[PDB]
Parts: C-alpha cells; sequence; structure tokens
C-alpha cells in the first residue's frame, strides 16, 4: 500500500517546516477552516474514525458534544499526548518525528469543536522531546497560522505544553485535566462530562495525539476515503508498536483487519523460533488479557474482533512471544506495575491491586494451593465496575487472561513447589511449622518479591 | 423542579439536581456508605453506596450520580449485594486487628456495616501482611492511629472547607497515600477536633478521652 | 520510586534552608505562567516545582515552601503534588540517575542482566546512592523504550538495545567525564 | 384513657407527685452515621437532685436509691407515649426532636 | 403454610362475627378475637369435630404501651 | 484468675468485652491510659458472690486475660472476701498460672 500518512517515522523527510510543507502540510486550509465547524463534523461522523486510545468510541461524535462557542470564549481541546502502557510507542514517533503534523491536526480539530486553545500532554520521560515539540511550536508561531489572527481570518487557535512529572494515571481523559489545574490528578467521576464542565469550568476535549495526528489527511484528502481501509465502523489506518519476544520490534502503519500471520511475515520479522512455537500474544497493550496461539489463527486487527476473543485494539501494541518464557511471571510484572501506578483513591484498586499483586508473587514461586488459583478470580471480578477510572478494569483483565487460557502452568508451577520445596503450603502460603518468633516470620519461605528495593 | 423518581417501588419526590442517596434516604431505604456526608463536599471514592440504575450496566456511585426524572434506581439485586461484600473484603484486607484496643469499639461504622453488608468470613491469609503506617502527630487533642484509617477523605474535606485549615492533605499514591500533614505541625483550628467526630474508623480519636470508657457504658 | 510520604526535616533539608530563584528561572518563572488564566495561575506548580527543583539539584522542602509562596497557595497543596508524582527528588539524589525499565516488554530483552551489570560495577543496589555521590541507582517503570526494549535511562538521555558488555562503556566513561552519544 | 388508672397500678404514689418524666425520641449520635435509634419514641425519668448515685465506700461501686434509673419505655407513634403517659398520671415534659433541613448535594458543585 | 392457610381461612368463614382475622407463620396458625368473641371461638375449636382443641396449654400476656389496649 | 504474658505485662488491655457479656453483671472495670502510655485497666472488682460462674468473660477475652481456674476450695469466712478487686485476682493468675496451662494446652484446640 502507498500513501502513508507518517512516513517520517523513519526519519527521512525531515523536520522542519519547509520540508514539512512540501511533504503535504498546510493547504486549503482557510478554505477547510472556512467550510465551518459543521461541514468537519459532518465530514467526521461519516468518516468513521474512532479513538486510538483504547476506548473505541467515535472521535468524530465525541467532537459533537461539545456547545458552539458564539463568542469564541476559552473553550480548551485537550491533546492527549501520553503513552501510559507498556509495550506501547506509537506517541512517541509521532511527537519526535512528525510535529508540525500534530499541529496541523489540533487547529483543525479545534476548529471543528469551537476551541480557542489546546494543550498538548506530554510525559515527563519525553524530555528531549518536549523541548524539541516546543521547538516545532516556535516555527509554528513565526508562521502566523497559530494565533489571534490565523491565516488572516477571523478564527484563532492557540497552543501550549504542559508536562507531566509521571503518573500513568494521568493518561485518563479526567486526570489530565485536573493535572493541569494543579492538582494530584486523580480521576473525577464523570458527571459532569467534560464535553460540558471540563478544565477551568469549561468544555474540553481529550483526543490523543495519534488521534488528532491523522485528521489533517483525512480533511484534505477527500474524506470518503476513510471508510476503504479495515471493515466496516471499524475503519481507518493504524500504527502498530510490534515488539516483545520477535525477530525484530518495530513499527508499521497497517490497515485493520489485518491477519496476524500476514502480518508476522510481511515485516516485524517472526517468531524467535518459529511460528509453531508461539505462546501468547498481548495485543494493544498489557490492559486487555494475552490471547493463545489459537487464536492468533484467524486474528484481525480490529477494534472489535480482537474484543470476540476477550482482547482488544487498544494502544495496538501487538506483543508476540515464544514458548522458551514464562508467563506467569510477565503477567506477574503488569501486576505489580497496575499496582504501583494505581493514584489510589477508589476502594477497589487502592486495595485490590495490591490483594492481586500479593497473590501473584506466591503465584510466580508456585506457593500457593490450587484452589486458590480460581480464588484470585473471584478477587478480579470484585474490584471490576465498582472504580472510578478504567484503571481498575485494565488491572484486573491480565489476572483473568493467565487464568483463561494457561490454567494448567500455574497448576504445574504448584505441583513443582510441593516437590521443591517437599512440604505443601496452605492458604496464604503459610508451612506447617510458620509461626512469629520476637516480631518476624520463622521457618516459612518470605516472598521478598515486592521490589526489594 | 421537582423530579418523581421511585426507588426499589417507593415513589420518591425530592428537589432537582439532588443524588440518588438522599431521594433513597427519604424513601426510607438504607443505602450503605463510608465517604459521604451530609454536610461535606461529595467524593465517591469509598464505592459503597453502589447501586443500579435500569438503563445501564455500570453500577452509580447514588453519593454523587445526580437524580433523573422516571429513573428507576435498584438498591437489593444480588448483583448489588455482591458488590457491597466485594468493596467490604477489601476495606478490611489492611486494616489491622485493633478493635479490642480500639476506641471507636462499639460505635465504629466500619463494623456495623461489614456487620450488615459484608460477608462473615474472610479470605486474607497472605504471608507477607497487612499494611503498616506510622501515626502522625498533629496536637494534643487529636490521637491518630492511621493503621486504622480506610482514606475516605472526611477529615481533608472537613478541615479544607468547613474548618478553614489547609495544612490537612493526602500525601503520596496509592497503597502509599498517607492522609496526614506531610512534615509534622499541629492542626490548628477551633473546629479541629469536630474530625474526631467524622472519622468512621479509630483512626482519630480523642486524646483526652483515649481508653477511659466504652460506648455503651455512658 | 521510593514511596514514603512524610518528610524528616534532616541537616540538609528544612524550612529554616533559604531558597531563592536565580535572575534567569524569574524571567521563566514569570512567563510559565503566561500559558494559565490569571484565575487558575496555581495550575503553574508542577512547571515551577521542576524548574526550581533544576536550579537547587532535587525538591527540596525549601522548594515546596518557596513555589507555594509564589503562587499564593498553602504549603500542603504543593505537598501533595510532590509526592503524587515520581519525578520530584526529595533527598539530594547526588549528580546522575540511572533509570532501569524493569517492565515485561523490555524484560522480554533479558532486562534482568542490565540490572546485574550495573549492580556489579558500583557496589550499589536499586534504590541506592554512590559513595561519591556521583550516581544513584533507581529502578523505573515503562519509559516507551519497549520496542527498543533493554533501555537505560541517565538522567534525561536515551541508550536503547543493551546488553551487560554494553553497560562497560557508559559506566567508566561518566566518572572520566567522557559522555556518549545518547540514542 | 380518661380514667385515673395510676389507682389501680399499684405504683408508689411518689412517681406522680416526686418525679418528672420526659417524653423524647432519641437523637442521632454524632459519631456514627446510622439513622436508626431515632425512630422509636421513649420515656425516661429525670435524675434525683441527690441519691441518684454515690460511691460506695467499700469497693468504690455506684449505689443507687433512684429505682427508675434503669427503666426506659419504647413507643413506636409519639401519641402513644403521650396517651400512655396522660393514663398514668405522669408529670411529663415533651421534648420535640429537631429536624435536619433539606440541602441538594450535587458532585459537580465542587467546580460549579 | 398452605393448610393451616385453608383451615384458618375456615374457621372464619364458619365464624365471620368473632374472627377479626388470622395469621399463619411457619406452622403456627394465629386467630385474632375480640375479649367479647372469646368463648365463641373458644368453644367452637374444643367441640368442633373439624378441630378438637380439648387441651389449653398456656394463657399468658404481653405488654405494648403503645397500643391504646396495651396487654395481649 | 486474671493472667500475664510470660514477659510479665498484664495480658488485659481494658477492653470492656467481659464487662458487657457478663450475664449477671458481677464485673466493673474501670480504666485509662497507662503511665506510659499502655491501655491498661486500674480498677478491675469481680463480685463472686454474684457471678454466675458461667464461662462467658472467658470465652469473651481476646487475649485470654480472664480465665477460670479449676480451684473451687476457697469458701470464705466473710462475704467481704468474696469482692475480688484487681490484686485479688492478679495474685490467682500467679498462684495458677501453670494449673491454667494445664487445661489451656489440653482444650485450646476446641475453642
Ligand atoms: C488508566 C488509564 C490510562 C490511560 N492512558 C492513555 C495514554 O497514555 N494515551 C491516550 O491516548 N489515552 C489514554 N487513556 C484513555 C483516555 O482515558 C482517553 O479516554 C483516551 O485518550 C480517549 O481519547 P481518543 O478517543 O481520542 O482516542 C487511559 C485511560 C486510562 C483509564
Ligand atoms: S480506579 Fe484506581 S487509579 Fe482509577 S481513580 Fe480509582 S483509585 Fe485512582
Ligand atoms: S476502626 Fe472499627 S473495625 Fe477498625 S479496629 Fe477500630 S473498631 Fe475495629
Ligand atoms: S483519617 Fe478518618 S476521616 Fe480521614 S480519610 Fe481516613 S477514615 Fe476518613
Ligand atoms: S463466669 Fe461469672 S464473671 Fe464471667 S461472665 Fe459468667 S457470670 Fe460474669
Ligand atoms: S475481655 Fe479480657 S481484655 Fe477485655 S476487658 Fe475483659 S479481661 Fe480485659
Ligand atoms: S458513599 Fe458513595 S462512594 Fe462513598
Ligand atoms: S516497558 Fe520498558 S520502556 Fe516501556
Ligand atoms: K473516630
Amino acid at each position: 500500500d502507498s500513501d502513508r500518512i507518517f512516513q517520517n517515522v523513519y526519519s527521512k523527510y525531515g523536520e522542519d517546516l519547509k520540508s514539512s510543507q512540501q511533504r503535504g502540510d498546510w493547504y486549503k486550509t482557510k478554505e477547510i477552516i472556512l467550510k465551518g465547524h459543521e461541514w468537519l463534523i459532518n465530514e467526521l461522523k461519516a468518516s468513521g474514525l474512532r479513538g486510538r486510545g483504547g476506548a473505541g468510541f467515535p472521535s468524530g461524535l465525541k467532537y459533537s458534544f461539545m456547545p458552539p462557542n458564539p463568542n469564541r470564549e476559552p473553550q480548551y481541546l485537550v491533546v492527549n499526548a501520553d503513552e501510559g502502557e507498556p509495550g506501547t510507542c506509537k506517541d512517541r514517533e509521532i511527537i519526535r518525528k512528525e510535529p508540525h503534523k500534530l499541529v496541523e491536526g489540533c487547529l483543525l480539530a479545534g476548529r471543528a469543536m469551537n476551541a480557542t486553545a489546546a494543550y498538548i500532554y506530554i510525559r515527563g520521560e519525553f524530555y528531549n522531546e518536549a523541548v524539541a515539540l516546543q521547538t516545532a511550536i516556535n516555527e509554528a508561531y513565526k508562521a502566523g497560522l497559530l494565533g489571534k489572527n490565523a491565516c488572516g481570518s477571523g478564527y484563532d487557535f492557540d497552543v501550549y505544553i504542559h508536562r507531566g512529572m509521571g503518573a500513568y494515571i494521568c493518561g485518563e481523559e479526567t486526570a489530565l485535566i485536573e493535572s493541569i489545574e494543579g492538582k494530584a490528578g486523580k480521576p473525577r467521576l464523570k458527571p459532569p462530562f467534560p464535553a460540558g464542565v471540563g478544565l477551568f469550568g469549561r468544555p474540553t476535549t481529550v483526543t490523543n495525539v495519534e488521534t488528532v495526528a491523522v485528521t489533517p489527511t483525512i480533511f484534505r484528502r477527500s474524506g470518503a476515503w476513510f471508510a476503504s481501509f479495515g471493515r466496516d465502523r471499524n475503519q481507518g489506518t493504524k500504527l502498530f508498536c510490534i515488539s516483545g519476544h520477535v525477530n525484530e520490534p518495530c513499527t508499521v502503519e497497517e490497515s485493520m483487519s489485518i491477519p496476524l500471520k500476514e502480518l508476522l511475515e510481511k515485516h516485524c520479522g517472526g517468531i524467535k523460533g518459529g511460528w509453531d512455537n508461539l505462546l501468547g500474544v498481548v495485543p494493544g497493550g498489557s490492559s486487555v488479557p494475552i490471547m493463545p496461539k489459537h487464536v492468533c489463527e484467524d486474528v484481525l486487527m480490529d477494534f472489535d474482533a480482537l474484543k470476540d476473543v476477550g482482547s482488544g485494539l487498544g494502544t495496538a501494541a501487538v506483543i508476540v512471544l515464544n514458548k522458551q518464557t514464562d508467563i506467569i511471571r510477565a503477567i506477574q510484572r503488569f501486576s505489580a506495575f497496575y499496582k504501583h501506578e494505581s493514584c489510589g483513591q477508589c476502594t477497589p484498586c487502592r486495595e485490590g491491586t495490591t490483594y492481586l499483586q500479593r497473590m501473584m508473587d506466591r503465584f510466580v514461586t508456585g506457593q500457593a494451593k490450587e484452589k486458590e488459583i480460581d480464588l484470585i478470580y473471584e478477587l478480579s471480578k470484585e474490584i471490576e465496575g465498582h472504580t472510578i477510572c478504567a484503571l481498575g478494569d485494565a488491572a484486573a483483565w491480565p489476572v483473568q487472561g493467565l487464568i483463561k487460557s494457561f490454567r494448567p502452568e500455574m497448576v504445574e508451577r504448584i505441583k513443582q513447589y510441593e516437590a521443591k520445596l517437599g512440604e505443601s503450603v496452605s492458604y496464604g502460603g503459610w508451612t506447617s511449622k510458620g509461626k512469629v518468633l520476637d516480631g518476624k516470620v520463622v521457618s516459612n519461605p518470605i516472598p521478598h518479591d515486592a521490589h526489594h528495593h | 423542579k421537582e423530579v418523581e423518581l421511585t426507588v426499589d417501588g417507593v415513589k420518591v419526590s425530592i428537589e432537582a439536581g439532588s443524588s440518588i442517596i438522599q431521594a433513597a434516604e427519604k424513601a426510607g431505604v438504607t443505602i450503605p456508605r463510608y465517604c459521604y456526608h451530609e454536610k461535606l463536599a461529595v467524593a465517591g471514592n469509598c464505592r459503597m453506596c453502589l447501586v443500579e440504575i435500569e438503563r445501564s450496566p455500570k453500577l452509580a456511585a447514588s453519593c454523587a450520580m445526580p437524580v433523573q426524572n422516571g429513573m428507576s434506581v435498584l438498591t437489593n439485586t444480588p448483583k448489588i449485594k455482591k458488590a457491597r461484600e466485594g468493596v467490604t473484603e477489601m476495606l478490611l484486607e489492611n486494616h489491622p486487628l485493633d478493635c479490642p484496643v480500639c476506641d471507636q469499639g462499639g460505635e465504629c461504622d466500619l463494623q456495623e456495616q461489614s456487620l450488615r453488608y459484608g460477608s462473615d468470613r474472610g479470605r486474607f491469609h497472605e504471608i507477607v501482611g497487612k499494611r503498616a503506617v506510622e501515626n502522625k502527630a498533629i496536637g494534643p487533642l487529636i490521637k491518630t492511629s492511621m493503621n486504622r484509617c480506610i482514606h475516605c477523605t472526611r477529615c481533608v474535606r472537613f478541615l479544607n472547607d468547613v474548618a478553614g485549615a489547609p495544612e490537612f492533605g493526602t500525601a503520596g499514591r496509592g497503597n502509599d497515600m498517607q492522609i496526614g500533614t506531610y512534615v509534622e505541625r499541629n492542626v490548628n483550628s477551633e473546629l479541629s477536633a469536630n474530625v474526631i467526630d467524622l472519622c468512621p474508623v479509630g483512626a482519630l480519636t480523642s486524646k483526652p478521652y483515649a481508653f477511659r470508657a466504652r460506648p455503651w457504658e455512658l | 520510586s521510593h514511596m514514603i510520604s512524610v518528610h524528616r526535616d534532616t541537616p540538609k533539608d528544612n524550612p529554616e534552608i533559604p531558597f531563592e530563584f536565580t535572575k534567569e528561572n524569574l524571567e521563566r518563572a514569570k512567563e510559565i505562567i503566561a500559558k494559565y488564566p490569571p484565575q487558575y495561575k496555581k495550575g503553574a506548580v508542577m512547571p515551577l516545582l521542576d524548574l526550581g527543583q533544576r536550579q537547587l539539584g532535587f525538591t527540596s522542602i525549601s522548594v515546596m515552601n518557596y513555589v507555594a509562596k509564589y503562587l499564593d497557595m498553602p504549603p500542603m497543596r504543593v505537598y501533595e503534588v510532590a509526592t503524587f508524582y515520581t519525578m520530584y527528588n526529595r533527598k539530594p539524589m547526588g549528580k546522575y540517575n540511572v533509570q532501569v525499565c524493569t517492565t515485561t516488554p523490555c524484560q522480554l530483552c533479558g532486562s534482568d542482566g542490565i540490572m546485574k551489570a550495573i549492580t556489579e560495577h558500583l557496589q550499589i543496589r536499586p534504590g541506592q546512592t554512590t559513595p561519591d555521590n556521583l550516581f544513584t541507582l533507581q529502578e523505573v517503570e515503562c519509559l516507551g523504550a519497549c520496542v527498543n526494549a533493554p533501555m537505560i535511562a541517565v538522567n534525561d538521555d536515551f541508550y536503547e538495545d543493551l546488553t551487560p558488555e554494553r553497560t562497560v562503556e557508559i559506566l567508566k566513561g561518566f566518572q572520566s567525564g567522557d559522555i556518549p552519544k545518547p540514542g | 384513657t380518661d380514667l385515673a388508672k395510676e389507682l389501680v397500678s399499684g405504683a408508689p404514689k411518689e412517681l406522680i407527685t416526686e418525679r418528672v418524666a420526659r417524653i423524647y425520641q432519641e437523637a442521632k449520635a454524632a459519631t456514627q452515621s446510622g439513622q436508626h435509634n431515632t425512630e422509636t419514641w421513649k420515656i425516661d425519668w429525670d435524675i434525683l437532685n441527690k441519691g441518684n448515685r454515690w460511691e460506695n465506700d467499700l469497693m468504690g461501686y455506684q449505689s443507687s436509691s433512684d429505682y427508675m434509673q434503669g427503666t426506659i419505655l419504647k413507643f413506636d407513634t409519639r401519641e402513644g407515649a403521650i396517651r400512655f403517659a396522660k393514663g398514668q398520671g405522669w408529670d411529663y415534659y415533651i421534648q420535640e426532636p429537631k429536624v435536619r433541613r433539606f440541602v441538594k448535594k450535587d458532585y459537580s458543585a465542587n467546580f460549579y | 403454610i398452605e393448610e393451616l392457610h385453608k383451615f384458618g381461612r375456615y374457621i372464619m368463614g364458619c365464624l365471620p362475627k368473632f374472627v377479626q382475622q388470622f395469621s399463619v407463620w411457619k406452622d403456627e396458625l394465629v386467630i385474632y378475637v375480640a375479649p367479647s368473641a372469646l368463648t365463641q371461638v373458644a368453644t367452637f375449636l374444643k367441640d368442633h369435630t373439624s378441630a378438637q382443641f380439648k387441651a389449653c396449654m398456656d394463657v399468658t400476656a404481653a405488654d405494648y404501651p403503645t397500643r391504646t389496649n396495651r396487654f395481649d | 484468675a486474671l493472667r500475664r504474658y510470660p514477659s510479665g505485662e498484664e495480658r488485659c488491655i481494658a477492653c470492656k468485652l467481659c464487662e458487657a457479656v457478663c450475664p449477671a453483671q458481677a464485673i466493673t472495670i474501670e480504666a485509662e491510659e497507662r503511665i506510659d502510655g499502655s491501655r491498661r485497666t486500674y480498677k478491675y472488682d469481680i463480685d463472686m458472690t454474684k457471678c454466675i460462674y458461667c464461662g462467658y468473660c472467658q470465652e469473651s477475652c481476646p487475649v485470654d486475660a480472664i480465665v477460670e481456674t479449676p480451684n473451687v476450695e476457697y469458701a470464705t469466712e466473710t462475704r467481704e472476701e468474696l469482692l475480688y478487686n484487681k490484686e485479688k485476682l492478679l495474685a490467682n493468675g500467679d498462684k495458677w498460672e501453670q494449673e491454667i496451662q494445664y487445661a489451656l494446652d489440653a482444650d485450646a484446640p476446641y475453642r
């Protein structure tokens, strides 16, 4: 396929504006801008554009929830630009390599949403890209396109950058707004929604850097062309940060419904050992459960086709593994990640994510009992649906992923430890002789697996 | 203005913009709560007041969700009672076994709601142990045992808003979130000791009254 | 990230130690507030906190007290901000900061070996400080360099696709002052 | 009701002449947020101006000559309490419970 | 529960002038009558062949001061 | 008898459970914070002429501070001698500690 949206992902076209314009940058813009926010949104609802954050919500429909701004009051359009999920790198490439492409889309998107300003929240781990993206901001200010007189029109657009200082939780739609206002950054309950009431009391809309960076094409290029790729209503092109235990971890820009087998041969090398050696696949990101081998046989990359098999195309960070690894430790590391990153205000995830962590560490060593395997499954069901933000749902799905498809492995691990230790361990890990002497647990394997540190 | 709604078959007439829990409390249906107090700003973090609304899959924090017109609100589905026991099983995961030595003994909401709405057995025999916190010293009137805090922020919301003493807040993140004043300083408000009544658990107790009586004697 | 949320005054840190921005940092601070509306200028604690962190070297209590003074806020709303985010150092922290991702996508490329390789050279464990104050090793969660998994992070740089024999180049050089090129 | 029913109860005369009863509804406790002990009306007797409690010299007990100190009655309607007090010819006084004033509470109010 | 319900109704139909109401709890049937309906209903339950309650086991009371007639 | 830990500290933390179970109201407990901060009781009486020797206090004690020793031969000449105060009960716990252990070891699992 030709006409890649982001071709500078390998850094062969330049980041300065002069090479950006000859790449396919701003053109017919005022004519696009002065087609009205009604034409842009009517394009998007017809477009089939849906969010790249993981929700799968219509990106175009989301913009139609905002209220019109007759006096152009300060309604902001927050351009989410955090990665957060382990194994995702799509957001870094767009910011670091194609900066002006994002800035173009923000103004066009903000025009559709009656906005005035746009904040591009970027992680504090992208410190150099934060300075670099601001350098591309200066080149944008000099051109006179962004400011109180945008391209000479009566509509204005403003851009600021708000760096974060490290919190996975801030990647939420409501946590992102709070961190700007100077609070800690804990998510709010959805009512009132940011579409109505958001930053500084004014309506706001959170969109991923990937989602915004594609709008310049869709606005300029036809508009009807978008629905071509993938299946129906799961439409559009999509970046993919394929990594893991593979021949060559790399990023591509394939369409939806790309079969995994075709995706593991045409590019991204292949399995380290061959297709017969595949153990598990973590598409999208660490949030979704890890699919088995047999699911991937007809897996087609869609927001919903992966959903049918229990996983999902959240951040398209498709992970491919091999059978020479212990998935119990790999899932255990995700549990110790969501624990360490949960903001910690709702009861189910402040505590339950510690409940999972304290149990996967006994799983990875096999110091448990066979019925306790389905005990922790009942714990993960006590967390989902009870939390404010979706981090709680994202901390329980990987636990179910291990149990759903790799149940015999956990049993074999426990049966090893019975043979390895010699004495069967009761509920909670207590051996027959484990007790407390002068203030410490004695005569029992204490699992110092809480990162030690 | 008033929106007519039914909670478990009981017709409710309340002012518009009210939350579900006030509507339910007017109909006589009792919805368990920790973090909701009727003189404080609404936080929705304790997740104990969850109910089921007819047109939704997602449980509603009745202390935060504003009332609607014609809405059908359920509170006694087996789905809800499963949620109430799940949340109860989480608060007591790290709670200390302090009830005999805890001045909140006979009057603690974490006891009566756990007895009424939680399960009768605990499923936490973990070998690593519970979470332990250091007690913060905030003056001669408030005796703190922060092991017992259920992170409900009534102390924070009262002192910030009602009392006007902004030195009390939540410092930390996640499993290490520690209500307190970060640095060691005494709480300075003439109304600071009302936090002793708001704190539903033994985390904040009276220092002069410490260890002197049980509530059933008085 | 070292998770302690109660500050104890040290001989190195206390409110009695003065802190004042340099003449340059005033100009940035004056213009940092330019991104926030007049009635919400308090949103600029996160920029000023890290901006003031770099002038001193870490996020001292005097910084938090100074930052609160600048934006007309009680010192607690800054303490809540400071300890929520993991990139604020509430300790001397030394010169450099090794950040070693140990998450699963990184751990698939033998991210354990990088951890062992560093611990060998400096005689320290994760979360410790070297006897010279030049280095302070520190584990870390995902940094984004997962497709280029086995990555070390020093201060704010990037070194992806590493091995225990790749650690020999950097840990030797930084003491000598010969800093390798990041990327 | 209208009858002087106390003449058949055999109670000592002092409950009519010398003691004062109180009809009240128990108030909500500050410590706990439950609202069930405040739904039944109760009758209790005033304490005595002397001899209500005094320290036993030997073991430090709490001696008392008030034979109504541990007598609390329960009702379900306010009228039944007043009618019963009237029937016995008690010198009572009613304590009207305070009524909390309604105030709507909204999640969004923290910013608006 | 059903059989006491049937037999409880049977007594009410036989004596509508006296039986104010009847109630069933698990395996206990209660007949509520006025003081002036006592000797009649007691006699009926003693002599009627379908219900020969020759033996009276307990006579008691209970105090509910809230009600107009406290004793039950 | 009121018992001790091996270290010597009193077992009772003045929790007042036994006072609330006691069917006959034979127990009188008065407590406060000790001189060093401990939650200890300074007054503890059992009216041995009012106790029904029922074992509820023993069952309710969370720390096994109050038990009933197998002694039965303690009939007294005067009734004042049957008002056991905290000094008396702690002196019994020391006197009968060995015999209490006999019964606690045997019947620990059944409770
Ligand atoms: C715990 C958590 C972390 C998240 N992190 C990110 C992130 O790093 N980048 C992103 O674009 N969306 C992230 N999201 C999704 C956001 O909540 C937001 O809804 C999403 O960006 C929607 O934007 P879109 O529809 O334009 O794709 C996260 C959500 C949660 C619950
Ligand atoms: S679910 Fe967890 S991370 Fe999300 S708001 Fe609640 S406590 Fe914070
Ligand atoms: S706060 Fe309540 S549940 Fe916790 S120790 Fe005290 S009495 Fe027990
Ligand atoms: S200390 Fe008490 S009032 Fe404050 S959050 Fe904890 S439980 Fe709530
Ligand atoms: S054994 Fe005696 S002192 Fe103990 S509870 Fe029973 S009656 Fe009271
Ligand atoms: S039950 Fe035990 S600990 Fe509690 S007051 Fe009685 S003797 Fe003391
Ligand atoms: S009472 Fe609603 S979540 Fe706490
Ligand atoms: S998992 Fe290590 S940088 Fe992302
Ligand atoms: K309290």
